[PDB]
């Protein structure tokens, strides 16, 4: 599945 | 970084209003939860980006928009005695990551204005049979007959607010458990040495924030308009 | 804002039989940006019924893509790929040779 | 629901370690918080926690365990602005909906009086007005102050004040009526 | 090691021509199995194997919506890079991001990796220990920064460790056939005279699967060095993988040259020759 966690840059 | 407004406000059933909030931090996904007393937090509704909204868990009565990234209005459509309750802005980074909550707002949804009335404030002395068998002195602060339920209880020594010594009830209770319009009483108490007390130059007072009506609410009454004040009680010191 | 030239190759899936239905593909990769048009010709036209595969890369970033139809070949109709991108002044246009 | 804690109340002595705990229903969940809240104010972020294991910033440990579907804080050397309501919360990434938040677990932490010597006092007005009010003090924590039978008269629960500088704290209950029927004496019964 | 879940992200701004370009696609081992493109109406993820067919819409609803906040975040990042860089508002510029995790043979956690790479180069890469970041330049500092203050490493590291590595043991079990039971390749070699005194060999493997592959030609069992052209490993379009080796012989001298084929999925490496 698709990671959840989506850094800012 | 999140500034949520405002802070209280009384609503009579089937007026509309909106609570603001703004942040700063630029982040994608804000966010709207309620709390009732002694409850969790549930989600109202939340965004996701500028221009998405979604539905959270109790959605009735509210709408929300997100024209720009950085506010996320609420607006409650058609007020309610359901709808009574403390309500947290957030924003976030992510869907899933920390929540950052603003400082509330809590609203009380009432069936007249003229249920609203501002406390009486009185100042106890201590009892002198505690003085004799303790060397201390309790003071009780006591408001009377508020509502809503909005209160801020202070104590202030010779002109310094104190927070040693003191002591808040939690909740008030109400006066008329029966009525669902009932007003609220709410005590303290201030506990200072038996020599402190007895030098009559030490001034006591119990200081009680009240939150009502704004300026552009509407009074028609006798009595005076059940607007935000202070209401203070006092007692100086006493040899004997 | 690096730019890498697309490498190209055209074949069939399965080896070639006059006669006998196949699939025709263009690999392009190596490439970047992703940007790029790809075409399959027959006999210097345009195949309308062209698929395409999903935009992924490498190790290195640069990018990789088939497209690919139906078709039976014969011995007289002639196959190519015709593949564009910002690095090329001109198409650069491929012939499919059965035996590579 | 989805998050369940337990409401409590809990009470912890002073100085002991507190445990909470929660637990949650889906799977999906891969996200974890525990908040605290003061009375009417909003929740503030105690600690996150993402891996199984353990986390640990001073006084607070959180044990995630995604098999068994809780989390748990542990609270060492408990102190009285440790009173609070912790308030789980997950990132449920099956369903989206931001962060889902139990019902909360209400925690006080009761300090030991060293010489409790229950009494009640009766208080006159500072104003001529001869009204009154009853003060129930100096009651240990495992006293509990029962609510009030008659609608005309008041009982308030009890709460506990620190004399910071005489190292000295004491509980206290306040009642209060408007008959003149009413006496101190056996008020608090 | 054994086994892996990747996926590859690619965005893309067209200023003036509305939102980015987004596509993503995840690949078990060598083999794609879903895709999300944002070209579309109401861009979905969608299954890209048969044995994902069967999956409910909880699946597809989450990874829809999972997709989409992708596509939203790396728009934002896509113009805070732009400031960082301080770009005209006309150029198109490029977004990517892979990342991944592996199994050890004992069917846990061995590795993970992340990386992203603004216009084709390394911008930001999370370190081995999943804990800290590696930055190649000013720019890509204010990012680190940024990430650190966010706890970002500890968060990648849940899903990297955990969530990839479990849903990864999902995709395994459903896909058993096509993943772990290999396809070995189909192994020929055809001949092409170039002139009157020499021919090329052309060692042919087809079919295979995955794609990691070595073709090898010796000459009376040993290395030569004559002309031996490699073509690049390519997909067949069905799953499957292709690659050839050539050599110039000599005419008449065929039959003193083998070509060594390697793959998981042959018992033993086979050796092959030309068969007039």
């Amino acid at each position: 599945i698709l990671n959840p966690f989506l850094p800012l840059l | 970084g999140v500034t949520q407004t405002p802070k209280f406000q009384v609503l009579k059933t089937g007026q509309s209003m909106t609570l603001q909030c703004a942040q700063d931090m630029n982040y994608e996904y804000m966010s709207w939860y309620r709390q009732d007393p002694g409850m969790g937090l549930r989600l109202i509704h939340y965004s996701v980006s500028a221009g998405l909204t979604d539905q959270g868990e109790v959605p009735n009565g509210y709408n929300v928009s997100r024209s720009t990234t950085e506010d996320f209005p609420l607006r409650l459509l058609s007020a309610a005695p359901s709808q009574t309750s403390v309500y947290f802005c957030a924003s976030h980074r992510n869907r899933l990551t920390e929540a950052f909550f603003g400082q509330g707002t809590r609203l009380t949804v009432v069936e007249d204005l003229k249920n609203v009335f501002p406390p009486e404030v009185a100042v106890f002395e201590p009892s002198e049979a505690e003085i004799s068998h303790t060397q201390k002195a309790t003071l009780v602060c006591l408001a009377t007959g508020f509502y809503p339920d909005h209160v801020e209880l202070s104590w202030w020594v010779n002109g310094k607010e104190v927070h040693s010594g003191v002591c808040t009830d939690p909740q008030p209770l109400k006066e008329q458990p029966a009525l669902n319009d009932s007003r609220y009483a709410l005590s303290s108490r201030l506990r200072v040495s038996a020599t402190f007390w007895q030098d009559p130059r030490n001034h006591f007072r119990c200081q009680v924030q009240f939150y009502g009506l704004s300026e552009n609410d509407e009074w028609t009454q006798d009595r005076a308009k059940p607007v935000t004040q202070i209401v203070s009680a006092e007692a100086w010191g006493r040899a004997d | 804002m690096i730019q890498r030239t697309p490498k190209i190759q055209v074949y069939s899936r399965h080896p070639a039989e006059n006669g006998k239905s196949n699939f025709l593909n263009c690999y392009v990769s190596g490439f970047h940006p992703s940007d790029i048009e790809v075409d399959l010709l027959k006999n210097g036209e345009r195949i309308e019924k062209v698929e395409h595969s999903d935009l992924s890369f490498s190790k290195d970033w640069s990018f990789y893509l088939l497209y690919y139809t139906e078709f039976t070949p014969t011995e007289k109709d002639e196959y190519a790929c015709r593949v564009n991108h910002v690095t090329l002044s001109q198409p650069k246009i491929v012939k499919w040779d059965r035996d590579m | 629901k989805e998050v369940e804690q337990n409401s409590g109340p809990l009470s912890v002595p002073e100085g002991a370690i507190a445990s909470l705990n929660c637990t949650y229903s889906d799977r999906g969940s891969v996200s974890f918080f525990w908040y605290r809240q003061y009375s009417g104010k909003s929740p503030e972020l105690i600690m996150s926690i993402y891996l199984n294991g353990l986390k640990e910033d001073g006084r607070f440990t959180a044990q995630l365990n995604k098999a068994s579907q809780y989390v748990s804080l542990l609270i060492r050397d408990s102190q009285p602005s440790d009173s609070a309501t912790y308030l789980c919360a997950v990132g449920n990434h099956n369903t989206g909906n931001m962060l889902t938040f139990g019902g909360g677990t209400r925690l006080m932490v009761k300090p030991h009086i060293q010489n409790p010597d229950p009494a009640v006092y009766q208080l006159r007005d500072s104003k001529s007005s001869d009204k009154s009010v009853c003060l129930f003090t100096d009651f240990d924590s495992q006293t509990n102050v029962s609510q009030s039978k008659d609608s005309d008269v008041y009982i308030t629960d009890k709460c506990v004040l620190d004399m910071r500088s005489m190292d000295f704290k004491s509980n206290s209950a306040v009642a209060w009526s408007n008959k003149s029927d009413f006496a101190c004496a056996n008020a608090f019964n | 090691g054994s086994h892996s879940l990747k996926y590859f992200h690619t965005s893309v701004s067209r200023p003036g021509r509305g939102e980015p370009r987004f596509i993503s696609v995840g690949y078990v081992d060598d083999t794609q199995f879903v895709r999300f493109d944002n070209d579309a109406a109401s861009p979905r993820m969608v299954p890209r194997a048969p044995w994902m067919e069967q999956e409910g819409s909880e699946y597809w609803d989450r990874e829809t919506r999972s997709a989409r906040d992708t596509a939203q975040i790396f728009r934002v990042n896509l113009r805070t890079l732009r400031g960082y860089y301080n770009q005209s508002e006309a150029g198109s510029h490029t977004l990517q991001w892979m990342h991944g995790c592996e199994l050890g043979p004992d069917g846990r956690f061995l590795r993970g990796y992340e990386q992203f790479a603004y216009d084709g180069k390394d911008y930001l890469t999370l370190n081995e220990d999943l804990r800290s970041w590696t930055a190649v330049d000013t720019a890509a500092q204010i990012s680190e920064q940024k990430s650190n203050d966010a706890s970002e490493a500890e968060h990648q590291r849940a899903y990297l460790e955990d969530t990839c590595v479990e849903w990864l043991h999902k995709y395994l079990e459903k896909g058993k056939e096509t993943l772990l039971h290999l396809e070995p390749p189909k192994t020929h070699v055809t001949h092409h005279p170039i002139s009157d005194h020499e021919a090329t060999l052309r060692c042919w493997a087809l079919g295979f699967y995955p794609a990691e592959i070595t073709l090898t030609w010796q000459q009376d069992g040993e290395g030569h060095t004559q002309d031996t052209e490699l073509v690049e490993t390519r997909p067949a379009g069905d799953g499957t993988f292709q690659k050839w080796a050539a050599v110039v012989v000599p005419s008449g001298e065929e039959q003193r040259y083998t070509c060594h084929v390697q793959h998981e999925g042959l018992p033993e490496p086979v050796t092959l020759r030309w068969k007039p």
